[PDB]
């Protein structure tokens, strides 16, 4: 957030997951970052660079997170037509 | 009568037959003489009580086994089932075949092969 | 009855944003939620939206994010003449910073910013931030 | 799948799947779960796809592996049929097993003995190791487990569906799970025959494994003489 | 005479990498939003700042068929004046051990709060970010923003708790029993808590997901540590 000068002010700027667009608070416990593994996709070997993804409590208590976590991986991979 | 055990006796009972399993018999006396060497039970009636659970559990561990407490041969045959099962070697009969509605859906993902048809009566309970 | 649609159009989407949803349906179709939508649309609350067509009155559906916190009724419908102003949006706004209260005016349908800049009063239709 | 055909489902897996019967699924489904089943028979049974199953596997194990602890890796089963599967899982691949009776509060004490930290955790059946699950979100686990078409999702992230009513459904589908991580991490890749086979993730079988240890015994005698 | 501390061994994952001087900031733990489970941790990062203000010390008893028995549970707040304060409860036979048990439950429950501004800039925030509520049980408190040097108008008991957040001017409305105060201090701290769980336009820009410090770090407890 930002001031006078353009002053970046606030103690941390929280992080705002995936499927739900809001912020998770400093004491929420069921917020969950998971990470997949990303591979070379030539032989199917491991290879770095993980793509990591971020999903709230809301969403996970009620039994959606499973939906999310799989359209997130289905407009990326590995999914190709489930 | 009563004469229920208290905790002191089975929690000691199960430790000294984990460490000490191959020292004991199944006679009182000899179950007796032994806990009395490798620990020292600091009352001599205390003592006759220990030896007599300490006999009555080494009874049990010769059948299946016990929920309480751990020896080395039972992890050794928990092995020996937990690598290989007898029943099979192979996965599972290798060929099962399937119904239609099953063969729809392998029909438009590129899969033409190892099919039976059976196309069951209506319906549930009925 | 049905007496006013406006009124049972937002609190739809407003209940549906809470549950976690990103297309609605809303019906029927009044003109005055459109140009509603259209200034919500511009600020960023909302996304795109289809005009489904019936010769009933039609349905509408939306695309939606998390951005949006609640946008509310203000009934019945009263008037505002620029010094009334300043005591509405302290009442039904978080800030003064931000928050849109929304009104109709001769000139048309807008913002309560806007309608500063051109001298209309009007009537108050409703609010969201 | 993502890669073309050097990650996507073979030939010979579809006979395991099908002669181990994890295409079958029980009667009772829930709303989650109806995307995961193609249709019904024309009696009680709801069948599974198999391309479906193929594909929740393959990010669920990536996610095993993109973990730079494999000691860390918390699996979880309670059920008789899910014991022997998961000690040979843990024991093959770097993970940690908590077999049987879970006893509450692992996740949250600083007094208990046997208090862990883990980021995964993989379970066999929610609904009989939900203890585990309401836990996890207290302490901002990660969470995989087996769902069945009657089992509800709640407090996991990911499913992995199943027939897992007790069959040889389960120990070969922790098999194939062990052996996705090998051929990303490991150097047990090739894809053509791992030694370890799906013929000891099965159940015990303990009254069942006397009576063929005696059997083989007496079939050994019978040899000899 | 003889001389050394020796205090605090972790047996906690988040702990060690602190003692170990890996985490340089509480700001980074709340931003995973990871448990805190020791109080040591906070008082590592903190512990010339932060004062206590002891709120009320209540009895309490219940029956029994030997006549009464008498336990005393006190509330006592903590912040220092920079953005962080919490709140404890706790209860036991005697007085000091419950006092001494709060101002450890106390820095445990710690949080941020978020301040802004009225409706312009001239830097460093005073009053709060929005128009927010916070209820427990028939209380609540809604807190609305106030131009500069107003002071903090209030009632006295969350005109302790604003003023150790750093929040100095305000405008407030109670709203039912505020008589029973622990009700009234807990559904303000509920309202300072809504802070960085509003929305704002601001935030609207998208987070870059960076890697967890779990993550990171986790090649040095890989030798028994847990």
């Amino acid at each position: 957030m930002q001031s006078n000068a353009g002053e970046f002010v606030d103690l941390y700027v929280p992080r705002k997951c995936s499927a739900s667009n809001r912020i998770i608070g400093a004491k929420d416990h069921a917020s969950i970052p998971m990470n997949v593994a990303e591979v070379d996709k030539v032989t199917g070997r491991f290879n770095g660079q993980s793509k990591t993804y971020a999903i709230c409590g809301a969403i996970r208590r009620m039994g959606e997170s499973d939906d999310s976590i799989l359209r997130l991986a289905k407009s990326h991979g590995i999914v190709s037509q489930n | 009568m009563g004469r229920v055990r208290t905790k002191t006796v089975k929690k000691a009972a199960r430790v000294i037959i984990e460490k000490y399993y191959t020292r004991l018999g199944n006679d009182f006396h000899t179950n007796k003489r032994v806990c009395e060497e490798i620990a020292i039970i600091p009352s001599k009636k205390l003592r006759n009580k220990i030896a007599g659970y300490v006999t009555h559990l080494m009874k049990r561990i010769q059948r299946g086994p016990v929920r309480g407490i751990s020896i080395k041969l039972q992890e050794e045959e928990r092995e020996r089932r937990d690598n290989y099962v007898p029943e099979v070697s192979a996965l599972d009969q290798e060929i099962i075949e399937v119904d239609p509605d099953t063969k729809e859906m392998l029909k438009l993902l590129d899969f033409g092969s190892l099919s039976n048809l059976q196309v069951t009566q209506p319906t549930v309970g009925m | 009855v049905r007496m006013n649609v406006l009124a049972d159009a937002l609190k739809s989407i407003n209940n549906a944003e809470k549950r976690g949803k990103r297309q609605v349906l809303i019906r029927p179709c009044s003109k005055v939620i459109v140009r509603f939508l259209t200034v919500m649309m511009k600020h960023g609350y909302i996304g795109e939206f289809e005009i489904i067509d019936d010769h009933r009155a039609g349905k509408i559906v939306v695309n939606l994010t998390g951005r949006l916190n609640k946008c509310g009724v203000i009934s019945p419908r009263f008037d505002v003449q620029l010094k009334d102003l300043e005591k509405w949006q302290n009442n039904l706004l978080p800030s003064r910073q931000f928050g849109f209260i929304v009104l109709t005016t001769s000139a048309g349908i807008m913002d309560h910013e806007e309608a500063r800049r051109k001298h209309t009063g009007g009537k108050i239709l409703g609010f969201f931030f | 799948s993502g890669a073309l055909d050097v990650l996507q489902m073979k030939e010979e897996d579809v006979l395991k799947f099908l002669a181990a019967g994890t295409h079958l699924g029980g009667t009772n489904l829930d709303f989650q779960m109806e995307q995961y089943i193609y249709k019904r028979k024309s009696d009680g049974i709801y069948i599974i796809n198999l391309k479906r199953t193929w594909e929740k596997l393959l990010l669920a194990a990536r996610a095993i592996v993109a973990i730079e602890n494999p000691a860390d890796v918390s699996v979880i089963s309670s059920r008789n049929t899910g014991q022997r599967a998961v000690l040979k899982f843990a024991a093959a691949t770097g993970a940690t097993p908590i077999a049987g009776r879970f006893t509450p509060g692992t996740f949250t004490n600083q007094i208990q003995a046997a208090f862990r930290e883990p980021r995964l955790l993989v379970v066999t059946d929610p609904r009989a190791d939900h203890q585990p699950l309401t836990e996890a979100s207290y302490v901002n686990l990660p969470t995989i487990a087996l769902c069945n078409t009657d089992s509800p999702l709640r407090y996991v992230d990911i499913a992995i569906p199943c027939n897992n009513k007790g069959a040889h459904s389960v120990g070969l589908m922790w098999w194939m799970l062990a052996r996705e991580v090998l051929r990303m991490r490991g150097t047990i890749s090739r894809e053509h025959p791992w030694e370890v086979m799906p013929d000891l993730y099965f159940y015990r079988d303990p009254e069942e494994i006397e009576k063929e240890e005696q059997a083989a015994a007496e079939k050994a005698v019978t040899k000899e003489e | 005479g003889k001389a050394g501390d020796k205090e605090w061994l972790p047996v906690t994952k988040l702990g060690r990498l602190v003692k170990d001087m890996k985490i340089k900031s509480l700001e980074e733990i709340y931003l995973f939003s990871l448990p805190i489970k020791e109080s040591e941790i906070i008082d590592f990062f903190l512990g010339a700042a932060l004062k206590d203000k002891v709120l009320k010390i209540m009895p309490v008893q219940k029956q029994t068929q030997a006549g009464q028995r008498t336990r005393f549970k006190a509330f006592v707040a903590i912040g220092d004046y920079n953005g962080h304060v919490g709140l404890g409860m706790k209860c036991s036979k005697e007085v000091a051990t419950a006092i001494r048990g709060a101002i450890i439950l106390a820095k445990l429950s710690i949080v941020p709060v978020r301040r802004g501004y009225w409706g312009n800039k001239i830097g460093k925030p005073h009053t709060v970010r929005c128009k927010v509520t916070g209820r427990c049980g028939s209380v609540l408190v809604r807190l609305i923003p106030a131009p500069r040097g107003t002071g903090i108008i209030s009632a006295p008991v969350p005109k302790k708790l604003l003023l150790m957040a750093g929040i100095d001017d305000c405008y407030t409305s109670a709203g039912g029993c505020t008589a029973t105060l622990g009700n009234f201090a807990k559904a303000t701290f509920d309202a300072i808590s809504k802070t960085y769980s509003y929305l704002t336009p601001d935030l609207w820009k998208e987070t870059v997901f960076t890697k967890s410090p779990y993550q990171e770090f986790t090649d040095h407890l890989v030798k028994t540590h847990t």
